[PDB]
């Protein structure tokens, strides 16, 4: 039934690139505030 | 509310629209709900 | 009369491209432009099908959807504004069918949208009817997720209700990624009590 | 439809979900024009 294996690749794909994503948002708003923290400082 | 949904439904010259509404408003579950 | 037919004959191109696609070079099955041609062919063919108002087309549409689908996940990287109308027109009529056979359809076309989406980065402007589209997305993941919910409630079937429900969800998720604004999901859940 | 109660087929294909364009066209602009009727400045009113 390739047919499931293509949906579930895809929402695997999905789940990855929002995990990503977040992740990056993450670090991204991590290292902002250490910036932020180093002038501040 | 069985009951009062069930007097709602009977066709019937008796029960008018208005008593219709009323019992309605006196009136697994989720279903319920949206079909009522 | 000729149903049966070509409903066999269908059958076979189905077997043949997926035995295809499944060695494409043993079958030669490299060439992108015929790799595209059979995707848009299947998906309008898809559509056709199941535009029909008044059940073997559905059958038809459905084994057409199954085929659809592995092929655009084997074929994504040679894999759309028409693309996104078409399936746009697909999840109406879904819409508008009995529920309790249009759920598998209903899915398909939604990872073949999201599919379209994820193909390229696409603003809410290039959207055609995107305040639509989203309307109707909103509209069955209401209807899907209090159907999942009262299923959820009585079971006091499991895994394909919560699956259809992620999924939504990251559809969802997606298409208000698109809108970075919320105007506009400003005005669906003003209209909706998700 | 005997009747020819236009706002009543919009809101009944509404609660239908039927999706007819030209159909949606035609009750609009039947509920404009009997209206404008019924009340033969006033007509755009009605």
């Amino acid at each position: 039934d390739i047919q499931g294996f293509l949906k579930n690749e895809k929402d695997n794909a999905l789940l990855s690139a929002i995990e990503e994503s977040r992740k990056r948002t993450f670090v991204m708003a991590e290292e902002y505030h250490r910036e932020s923290m180093l002038v501040e400082w | 509310a069985r009951v009062v949904a069930k007097l709602a439904d009977m066709h019937s010259p008796e029960i008018s629209l208005k008593q219709r509404l009323e019992y309605i408003s006196r009136a697994a579950d989720g279903e319920f709900l949206h079909e009522l | 009369n000729s149903l049966t037919e070509y409903q066999q004959l269908l059958s076979a191109w189905r077997m043949f491209l997926i035995v295809a696609t499944h060695n494409a070079d043993v079958m030669h099955l490299t060439n992108p432009e015929v790799r595209q041609k059979l995707f848009k062919d299947i998906l309008g063919g898809t559509q056709a099908l199941l535009v029909v108002p008044r059940v073997a087309c559905m059958h038809l549409s459905s084994m057409l959807c199954t085929v659809m689908i592995i092929l655009l996940r084997r074929w994504k990287n040679d894999l759309p504004e028409d693309i996104l109308n078409s399936l746009t027109q697909i999840l109406e009529g879904v819409l508008q069918r009995d529920q309790q056979l249009v759920e598998k359809t209903k899915a398909q076309i939604f990872s073949a949208l999201i599919s379209v989406l994820e193909m390229k980065p696409m603003k809410a402007s290039e959207i055609p009817q995107y305040s639509q589209l989203l309307l109707n997305v909103c509209e069955t993941l209401q209807e899907e997720v209090v159907s999942l919910v009262d299923h959820t409630r009585h079971e006091v079937q499991k895994d394909q209700r919560d699956g259809v429900c992620v999924l939504g969800l990251h559809l969802a998720k997606e298409l208000c990624e698109a809108d970075e604004e919320g105007d506009q999901w400003q005005q669906v859940l003003r209209k909706l009590p998700v | 439809d005997p009747f020819r109660l236009s706002e009543c087929k919009l809101a009944i294909i509404h609660c239908a979900g039927h999706s007819d364009p030209i159909l949606v066209q035609t009750l609009w602009q039947d509920i404009i024009d009997k209206e404008l009727s019924d009340s033969m400045v006033d007509r755009m009113q009605s």
